[PDB]
């Protein structure tokens, strides 16, 4: 899954 | 003349009720506040001068004292939050917004500058500048057929102040303010000045750092191709915010990520992943990690573009925080990839540099790597080739480190460790 | 984030 900044 | 006055003399002239005396004292304050080493901002504040400067902003018949006080207040607002607050507390925000309509370009520019410092302090003052109505007169200054006819420094200051209206979170800027600003931002993003381009990219990077709806507002304006073009610029101050924006966008939906790929971004990553500036390598590897978190057809584009050897390279040698983003890129790839894509990863040489990073003291990168190793073993299960992989892990010293890690502080590392040993190193 | 002039 995506990792936000 | 006005060089090196004491604060006391400045107060004496400003309090004189002689407009020329006040003009000279205000310019003397402006020069004090313009020096690089320790400008006496607190001394000027403590002398009570801000209300006087603010009222000088309204003196339409004496444009020099409008300029000098605008510049003096600009430089107070350039300081700490408390110093910016003193400027706001004196009523400067509506007075600066009024000055945006000045017929004197150097005075409207100074008001643009001051509002950018105020808005740049943080979310609350940003939103307060917006509530006082700054956006319409700011954008009107840019309502010309060709931005090239505007003076260069003037356009740079407007771009920067607009980027501060796009900056900061908790909360992000108001949705309607962003929608109002974006068409001018898109236009500045296609201008030919490198500083305007850098600050436009910074503004877009702020707007894309947030939930998918924020990203979508930007992506829907069609700017991704221009961002990808700027990703290939020779100027590092352009590449850096362009890459942040591109990285921010690929934290969104698979569809928003696909627009970055459709625009040709992946062809730039051989350079970015070997870039001499370590921050570029890190940001680029983080971006890659979010692309390998995508669909199998997006992983396949990473493969087609030859980017898996570049990930092996960063995993083998890079500064540690880049290597950790590379580890994440690998675990995401092995989490979502097909068996064939995972086999291809092993053939590119991922195993040995993955094992070498199990010597890292960072507990989370060890977890990330153990997960990747389990994901690769799961693909080898589907092929009956677990044994060939165990040998590979053992010949490169990896089993020694997976066996060491089962005596590790973190319980999830110990568990993942022994599970690997039991099932594949019996 | 903030800019001092000159």
């Amino acid at each position: 899954k995506r990792q936000r900044r | 003349g006005t060089v090196n006055w004491s604060v006391e003399d400045i107060v004496k002239g400003i309090n004189s009720n002689n407009l020329e005396s006040q003009l000279q004292a205000t310019q003397a304050a402006r020069k004090l506040l313009s020096r690089e080493k320790q400008p006496p901002i607190d001394n000027i504040i403590r002398a009570g001068l801000i209300p006087k400067f603010v009222s000088f902003l309204g003196k339409t018949d004496c444009s020099p004292i409008q300029f000098e006080s605008a510049w003096a207040l600009t430089n107070i607002a350039s300081g700490t939050s408390e110093q910016t607050k003193a400027v706001v507390d004196g009523g400067a925000i509506p007075a600066f917004i009024s000055l945006l309509a000045s017929p004197h370009a150097h005075i409207s520019e100074q008001a643009v500058w001051a509002l950018g410092n105020i808005a740049g302090d943080g979310s609350a003052f940003r939103d307060l500048v917006i509530k006082h109505g700054a956006i319409d007169p700011l954008l009107a200054l840019l309502a010309v057929p060709d931005l090239s006819t505007l003076a260069c420094g003037y356009l740079r200051n407007l771009t920067w102040t607009l980027s501060n209206l796009c900056r900061n979170k908790n909360p992000a800027p108001p949705l309607d303010a962003v929608e109002q600003i974006l068409p001018t931002l898109v236009r500045l993003l296609h201008h030919n000045d490198p500083e305007v381009l850098a600050d436009s990219c910074w503004a877009i990077s702020y707007l894309t750092d947030g939930p998918n709806e924020r990203i979508e507002m930007v992506v829907k304006k069609g700017v991704v191709p221009q961002l990808v073009k700027l990703l290939g610029a020779t100027e590092l101050p352009i590449v850096t915010p362009a890459l942040r924006a591109i990285g921010n966008i690929v934290t969104g939906t698979d569809e928003q990520t696909q627009k970055v790929i459709d625009a040709g971004a992946l062809a730039v990553f051989p350079s970015l992943l070997t870039n001499p500036k370590t921050n570029i390598q890190k940001e680029a590897t983080w971006t890659m990690s979010n692309i390998t978190a995508g669909r199998q057809d997006q992983i396949q584009q990473v493969v087609n573009h030859g980017l898996v050897p570049f990930l092996v390279g960063v995993l083998s040698k890079a500064d540690f925080k880049t290597q950790k983003e590379a580890a994440w890129a690998i675990t995401n790839y092995t989490s979502g990839g097909t068996v064939e894509q995972i086999v291809y990863l092993v053939h590119c040489g991922i195993i040995e540099p993955l094992m070498n990073l199990l010597s890292a003291k960072d507990t989370k990168i060890i977890q990330v790597i153990l997960d990747a190793i389990s994901n690769i073993f799961q693909a080898a299960e589907k092929l009956g080739e677990t044994e060939k992989l165990s040998i590979m892990i053992e010949e490169c010293g990896g089993l020694d480190k997976i066996e060491a890690l089962q005596r590790h502080e973190n319980e999830s590392v110990y568990k993942a460790s022994l599970n690997l040993i039991e099932k594949y190193f019996s």
